[PDB]
């Protein structure tokens, strides 16, 4: 998980909504509700900041070339789907589809929408598949995907010839593993539970809050 | 001079179709700035410069020159 | 209470406001009239 | 060239830190926050919480103990609640400060006292080194990194066919300027003649997809012919 | 959530933008690469090892 729901609770309306006498009695407490408003605004700006720090890490917007020759490696399952209104991948679409008031509490929309986050992810993916690690340390320098895989293999101490002799087999295993990831992510939604519960907790919190409006 | 966005109602800022880097964040991808005669403008924030790579299976971009840079990290 | 700039000034209790966005108040539509609805009671009760 | 670039970059950093005040904001705000919190606490001494007066000397000099105790009870409830909120905020801020201090300590350990292979952990680019500097309630790391500046596009091949065997580069990559094939290190263009001490033999040319046919110079041949 | 976001940012910076040498930092095995994917209020990392 990266961010929470940017909730903002109006102090004066929550405690003394549409009541002048209650607000006059609350004024005898000084700056409590103002300081909790400051705290929640700080929470919201911290959520926006962590989102920006997580996703806005590249200076340029990278795209894959019209050629899809990656040495047998199929990336159409994690590359953007040009036919969707939201430029997200198929697996990202499955993920988004597999995840589930008037008393002064509102929810502010995030600064970075889902489409911009998907475009960030697509740019980073194109960069890492077509330039290795050069686009992070500097400019995106084109490298054939087979040679990038050879570099990744040399990075762990296995010679590039071991990759070349089993290049087709490695590509087939990678494609089968991507298909298995698709099947596992589409079959069960518990894998992303570490996120859903969070929302639930927040929701539950809000619930408790409004429930405390019924106490005497 | 009224603009309706998913963040709410913005009065006083002129809506510009051109995208720029976010200066004052408003929300839902909308950001505000002060630009030209000068006035407050609202715009969809840019995500960076568009740069495609000249990828192929027999081409390498190799650096012929380098630079030594220094960055400041405050903590 | 003169204008949004002065509102921000007294919410930030400063004569100088830096560049950025600042939440200053809460707008709420006020009701224009009152609507009372009661049963068409037809019988005064023998309290006397 | 490296020395001149480093000195000019240090001068630019000096100019930026002496001309940009907001570059210290990420520290100053912290102090401000604390100050703000303190101010709020002080302001909470002005609240009545329902009592007839905020100053205790007025309450004790006006009310008999049976009712001065009620007013003081209201006042102490309010003040203890405000102080509890204050100390909770201070504890959370101190936990955040401890997390940031642990991060800074790990950075100092793995970046200044040694060399970090973690990308973007010691600044943007290929990390070379870092220098520490003190700051009021803070630390400033000057991270020295290596960044490619100018680049060129060459024609490459995953292997080279010489005598029927597949030759692969021991270090670097095979490139072609259009007329000649060379081997050069990946992080810098330096074309070198394809020799037996730069490449190694493994397999044959019938396994590598995209292998080009060329020649590999053997330094032993001219020594043995004479 | 801020701690988790810092962890995710470090993992994306060192595993996607580079090649981390820590075992079990980029999944079980010897890390080869990583792919980031968006998700509602989260990030899914495909670690290829
Ligand atoms: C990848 O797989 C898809 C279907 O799973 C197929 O349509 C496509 O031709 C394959 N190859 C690519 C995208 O290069
Ligand atoms: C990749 O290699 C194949 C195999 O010879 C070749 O036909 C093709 O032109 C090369 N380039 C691209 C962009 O596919
Ligand atoms: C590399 O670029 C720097 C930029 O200042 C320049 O001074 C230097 O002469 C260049 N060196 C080469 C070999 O191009
Ligand atoms: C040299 O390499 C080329 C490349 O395919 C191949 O066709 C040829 O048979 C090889 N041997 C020669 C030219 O003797």
């Amino acid at each position: 998980p990266v961010s929470m729901t940017k909730t903002s609770v109006d102090c004066t309306m929550y405690i003394c909504g549409d009541s002048t006498e209650c607000s006059n009695l609350l004024l005898q407490y000084g700056s409590f509700c103002t300081q909790l408003n400051r705290a929640l605004t700080g929470i919201a700006v911290e959520q926006d900041k962590n989102t920006q720090e997580v996703f806005a890490q590249v200076k340029q917007i990278y795209k894959t070339p019209p050629i899809k020759d990656f040495g047998g490696f199929n990336f159409s399952q994690i590359l953007p789907d040009p036919s969707k209104p939201s430029k997200r991948s198929f697996i990202e679409d499955l993920l988004f589809n597999k995840v589930t008031k008037f008393n002064g509490l509102t929810v502010l929309p995030p600064l970075l929408t889902d489409e911009m986050i998907a475009q960030y992810t697509s740019a980073l993916l194109a960069g890492t598949i077509t330039s290795g690690w050069t686009f992070g340390a500097g400019a995106a320098l084109q490298i054939p995907f087979a040679m990038q895989m050879a570099y990744r293999f040399n990075g762990i101490g296995v010679t590039q010839n071991v990759l070349y002799e089993n290049q087709k087999l490695i590509a087939n295993q990678f494609n089968s593993a991507i298909g298995k990831i698709q099947d596992s992510l589409s079959s069960t939604a518990s894998a992303l539970g570490k996120l859903q519960d969070v929302v639930n907790q927040n929701a539950q919190a809000l619930n408790t809050l409004v429930k405390q409006l019924s106490s005497n | 001079n009224v603009f309706q966005t998913r963040a709410g109602c913005l009065i006083g800022a002129e809506h510009v179709n051109n995208s720029y880097e976010c200066d004052i964040p408003i929300g839902a991808g909308i950001c505000a700035s002060y630009q030209t005669s000068q006035s407050i403008i609202a715009y969809t924030m840019s995500l960076g410069a568009e740069n495609s790579v000249a990828y192929s299976n027999n081409s390498i971009a190799i650096p012929t020159n380098f630079t030594i840079s220094v960055t400041t990290e405050i903590l | 209470a003169l204008d949004p700039l002065s509102e921000t000034k007294c919410t930030l209790k400063s004569f100088t406001v830096e560049k950025g966005i600042y939440q200053t108040s809460n707008f709420r539509v006020q009701p224009t009239e009152s609507i009372v609805r009661f049963p068409n009671i037809t019988n005064l009760c023998p309290f006397g | 060239l490296i020395a001149n670039q480093f000195n000019s970059a240090i001068g630019k950093i000096q100019d930026s830190l002496s001309s940009t005040a907001s570059a210290l904001g990420k520290l100053q705000d912290v102090v401000n926050q604390n100050a703000q919190a303190l101010n709020t606490l002080v302001k909470q001494l002005s609240s009545n919480f329902g009592a007839i007066s905020s100053v205790l000397n007025d309450i004790l000099s006006r009310l008999d103990p049976p009712e001065a105790e009620v007013q003081i009870d209201r006042l102490i409830t309010g003040r203890l609640q405000s102080l509890q909120t204050y100390v909770t905020q201070q504890l959370i801020r101190a936990a955040e400060i401890r997390a940031s201090a642990n991060l800074a300590a790990t950075k100092m350990s793995e970046c200044v006292l040694g060399q970090s292979k973690r990308v973007d952990f010691c600044g943007k680019g290929y990390h070379l080194m870092s220098f520490p500097q003190s700051a009021p309630h803070g630390v400033v790391f000057l991270h020295v990194t290596y960044v490619p500046a100018q680049e060129k596009n060459f024609t490459t091949a995953p292997a080279i066919c010489h005598d029927g065997k597949a030759h692969f580069p021991r270090e670097g990559v095979f490139v072609s300027n259009g007329t000649h094939w060379f081997v050069t290190q990946r992080n810098f263009y330096e074309p070198q003649i394809i020799t037996t001490d730069n490449t190694f033999v493994s397999g044959n040319c019938d396994v590598v997809i995209g292998i080009v046919n060329n020649t590999v110079y053997d330094p032993l041949q001219p020594e043995l012919d004479s």
